[PDB]
This record gives structure tokens, sequence and C-alpha cells, in this order.
């Protein structure tokens, strides 16, 4: 399977890094023309894009991070929001994917709203703004690490944790407030207990240092989001997780209870 | 933008950009510039540049080449690295007659392993270790270079790019076409480089995919599910492989003592999980006396 020599150092490093590549929390409030709503729209659209080209979730997890970061220091008009979106994704794909889609492809998927030079120039601007700091931790990196503590590793929980993290990305507030490791922390446990009833493992407390007490504020926010899933205007993410690939996990009923 | 720098000569290529030797006119710093074009095929900023830059910023270590600046021009992109005396290849080539002094090898290998464990702990796989990509100074240190092929990995690793490494230093699992490769691959390479510093000739001078694999088998023996649990249900594995018997190591590495060949052996285990880590290798008894010799030039 693997030689797991560096799990500890690696986990350590991503915890150190996730602090540094963290976007600014109330940034949308500063932004003259864009709203949390607009951003949800953007993320949702990014999600279909990922499906159409069979892209990694990791790819879009990075993409999202790149946007929040970029929009943290660069004022942008709604007219141009989608383009920041597309360049972000192209960079992500470039960094992560084995076979990233051609520049051509990306221009295609924009309603032909923007030219190619537009997209390529934006690509460059984003790199300038992020100062080439693209190697960022995401929720997925944490989950995938966390998943190793599971015996026997259970498909449904995994596909549900992945699903939940993704949901968080649609919502700026409240989720910009939480570090990826905590978003992962929450989703994992929330999945685990919807599916097997079982508990955030003692094992992970020892690795992460997180207790259920320490995760509670997040979980409260996350539960209601799962609850009101079918009323949110963003639907693509749900539809994605209905397939035989992901064991139709969006169709389950969220738990009544958490013992509050 | 470059009005500060004076090109002296081209030093080489690797075909990805070109590499010039520059001096700062103001400070007199001597640097290695790596020039990169972007208006290649209207395909944006190249992947092999994006990854190198972003990971080399994350990586600061004494045995990993220093990236000093990155200069943004509209059509070119210059990377400024620290400048070193030569690469291990042309030094072995020079030292070819005498052969490499015994403890200078031990030193270099030790340092190289310090560097690789840094990479691995920052979730970076190098993937193109070879004497051309390892630079030495005059001060007796050696640095890893050319992270053009490197990539950041996940834990556990996903399926990553197949066409990797250089063939002479390529590991079995990749030759055999496996769906998941890990840290193990870099170690294999460093293994072959260790052997090459010692014997004076490359370990597996293969001419093709199949030829490379057999060259390995003919030394280390063809493997079975004992030596390598999983080998037989791998993607490009073929039951009609010849059955070569493994051979004696003092026959393979004649100048090595018991310890060195103990070490080397573990760096070359068919099984990736079994293959020694960079970390674990650092604690190996062979490094007991490790000191820091200085090489002769006359350049
Ligand atoms: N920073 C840096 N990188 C180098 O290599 C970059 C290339 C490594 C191989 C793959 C392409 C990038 C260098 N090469 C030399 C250097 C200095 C003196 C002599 C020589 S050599 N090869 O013996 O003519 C190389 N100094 C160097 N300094």
């Amino acid at each position: 399977n693997e030689v797991p020599d560096y799990h500890e150092d690696i986990h350590t490093y991503l915890r150190e890094m996730e602090v540094k590549c963290k976007p600014k929390v109330g940034y949308m409030k500063k932004q003259p023309d864009i709203t949390n709503s607009m951003r949800a729209i953007l993320v949702d659209w990014l999600v279909e894009v990922g499906e159409e080209y069979k892209l990694q979730n990791e790819t879009l997890h990075l993409a999202v991070n790149y946007i929040d970061r970029f929009l943290s220091s660069m004022s942008v008009l709604r007219g141009k929001l989608q383009l920041v979106g597309t360049a972000a994704m192209l960079l992500a794909s470039k960094f992560e994917e084995i076979y990233p889609p051609e520049v051509a492809e990306f221009v295609y998927i924009t309603d032909d709203t923007y030219t190619k030079k537009q997209v390529l120039r934006m690509e460059h601007l984003v790199l300038k703004v992020l100062t080439f700091d693209l190697a960022a931790p995401t929720v997925n990196q944490f989950l995938t690490q966390y998943f190793l503590h599971q015996q026997p590793a259970n498909c449904k929980v995994e596909s549900l944790a992945m699903f939940l993290g993704e949901l968080s990305l649609i919502d700026a507030d409240p989720y910009l407030k939480y570090l990826p490791s905590v978003i992962a922390g929450a989703a994992f446990h929330l999945a685990l207990y919807t599916v097997t009833g079982q508990s955030w493992p003692e094992s992970l407390i020892r690795k992460t240092g997180y207790t259920l007490e320490s995760l509670k504020p997040c979980l409260m926010d996350l539960h209601q989001t799962y609850l009101k899933a079918p009323q949110h205007a963003q639907q693509s993410i749900r539809e994605k997780y209905k397939n035989s690939k992901y064991h139709g996990v969006s169709l389950l009923n969220p738990p009544e209870t958490l013992n509050l | 933008s470059m009005e500060n720098f004076q090109k002296v000569e081209k030093i080489g290529e690797g075909t990805y950009g070109v590499v010039y030797k520059a001096r700062n006119k103001l400070t007199g710093e001597v640097v290695a510039l790596k020039k990169i074009r972007l208006d290649t095929e209207t395909e944006g900023v190249p992947s092999t540049a994006i990854r190198e830059i972003s990971l080399l910023k994350e990586l600061n270590h004494p045995n990993i080449v220093k990236l000093l600046d990155v200069i943004h021009t509209e059509n070119k992109l210059y990377l400024v690295f620290e400048f070193l005396h030569q690469d291990l290849k042309k030094f072995m080539d020079a030292s070819a007659l005498t052969g490499i002094p015994l403890p200078l090898i031990k030193s270099y290998l030790f340092q190289l392993l310090q560097g690789l464990a840094f990479c691995h702990s920052h979730r970076v796989l190098h993937r193109d270790l070879k004497p051309q990509n390892l630079l030495i100074n005059t001060e007796g240190a050696i640095k890893l270079a050319d992270f053009g092929l490197a990539r950041a990995f996940g834990v556990p690793v996903r399926t990553y790019t197949h066409e990797v490494v250089t063939l002479w230093y390529r590991a079995p699992e990749i030759l055999l076409g496996c769906k998941y490769y890990s840290t193990a691959v870099d170690i294999w390479s460093l293994g072959c480089i260790f052997a090459e510093m010692v014997t004076r000739r490359a370990l597996f001078p293969g001419d093709s995919e199949i030829d490379q694999l057999f060259r390995i088998f003919r030394t280390l023996g063809t493997p079975d599910e004992v030596v390598w649990p999983g080998v037989t249900s791998m993607p490009d594995y073929k039951p009609s492989f010849p059955k070569w018997a493994r051979q004696d190591f003092s026959k393979v590495v004649p100048p090595l003592d018991e310890d060195g060949r103990s070490l080397l052996s573990q760096m070359l285990h068919y099984d990736p999980n079994k293959r020694i880590s960079a970390k674990a290798a650092l604690a190996h008894p062979f490094f007991q006396d490790v000191t820091k010799p200085v090489p002769h030039l006359r350049l």
C-alpha cells in the first residue's frame, strides 16, 4: 500500500501551512461589487465544470482557495468575477491534474463571455497576486489523511465526508471562519455518525489535538447546512453526489440529533 | 529588469528553458539564471515552471538549491538561483581516472539523504534525481537541483504521472506500470547514484523499458510474490518473464565494506513499502564516521 514514514511531519507541516495560505475572513464585506451570494453561484458553476472534465475534487478545492485569497486583496467587479473563477481553476488544474484541459477548453466553458488572451492574462495576474504560492492545504488533503484511521475503511462514510466538505465551499460565511483541518474534522465525524453512529476517534484526537468540544462551534454550523441542503439555491453539488461513483450519498436523511 | 545582470555564458539546458551564468553588476553576486518563455504556443505559463517555483519557495534547506528571485517579464520569466561549481556528472567524469575518494562519497550521500528527507516531509517528490541534477560547490557540499519534474503529493498518494524519472534511474514499479507510486521512487534513484559513484559506471544502463527492467532483474534477481507481494497482479506484469537468479553484492560493489552494501541493499528493495526511507536511512550504521572532505580542482 505505502511506507507511512512521514505522516507525522507531513500533517504537522500542513497545519503550519494552512495558517499561512488562509484567506481573510470578512473580505466580502470589503468588496464593493460582489456578494456571498455571487460567490456561491460561482462555486456551484465551478462544480459542474469539474464534472464535465472529470476533474479531481482536490483540483477544485485548490481553485476555491485561490479565489478567496485573490479576492482578499484585489477588488473585482461582478462583470469580471467569472473570469477570476476560470483562471483560478486553470491554475489549479495545471498544478494538480495529470492531464489538465487545454486553455481552449476553458474559454469554451465561459458562454464565450471572455477571450483567450483575457483568460491567459488573468492566469498571470493571479500568479502575481498569490506570488506563486499555489501549494496550499485544503479540506481534501486533511480528509484523505484522516481516512487512514478508519477500519475497515468504509466507502459510504468517505463519499459523504467528501460531499460535506464540498458543501462548505459554497458558503463563505460561516466557513471562511474555519481552517480546512476543522472543516474536515467536522465533516468526517458528521458523516461517520450519520452512517455508522460511531464517534470521532480517539486516534484522531491524538493526531489533531482536536476534541469534540473544540469542534462543536463548526459542527453546529455544518449540521444546519446539511439539513437545509434542498432549499439552498445551489444544487449542482447535491446532484453530483447522487451517482453510482459516490454511492448516492446526498439522498440520505441527515440525523435528527447530536446530543446537545 | 535584467539591466542589473551581466550574462557571461550559457551553462546548459535540460531543454526546459535555458540556463545562463550571470553576474550582478551592483553586488557582484554570481548567479545561475533560468530563462523561460511563455509565448510558446499561447498555452499560458508552463506547468513545469509553476510547480518548480511554488515548491522551491516552500523548500529552504542547505542541500536544496536556493531560489533567489523570480522575475516577471511579459514574454520571459527568469528564475534566479545561487550558482555552484559543477554537477556530479561532470565531476565523476573528471574524477573518472582516480575514482571518487572513499569518504567523499559517504559525505555526499549523507547530505543528499538529508535533502530528500526535507523534501518528503514537505510532501514533495523530486522524481528526477540523476547526477546532472545534483550540484556541488567548492566547499564540499552537494545540493539537489532542477525540480522541473517535482510534484506535491497527497497522503495516501493518488495515481500520478507515469512518464517520469530518467530511465537509468527509474524504479521497477514505474517500469512495470503501477497505479500508485510514492516516496520509494526517489530512494531507488539515489540508490543507483550511490552505486554509480562507487563503481565508476552506471548501475543500469538500459536502452528501453524492457531492457532497463531486465538489467535490474539480471542483478537483483527476477522477483516473485515473496520478495514483492503484489508484483504478480500489477498492470504491465507478464508471467513470461525470464527467471534470473540474484547475485553477490561484493561482486556488484567491490570496494564497499559490509556496511555500505548493507545500506545500498535496502535502498534497492523491489518492494516500495520495504524500501528504506530517506529518514530511516539517515540513522544507518554506515554513516558512523561521516565527515566532510573537500574535492580537488584544477577545473
Ligand atoms: N543554480 C545552478 N543550477 C545549475 O544547473 C541547472 C541545470 C541543471 C541540469 C538540468 C538543467 C538545469 C547549474 N549548473 C551549473 C554548472 C556550473 C559549472 C559547470 C556546469 S557543467 N555542467 O559542468 O558545464 C554546470 N551551475 C549551476 N547552478
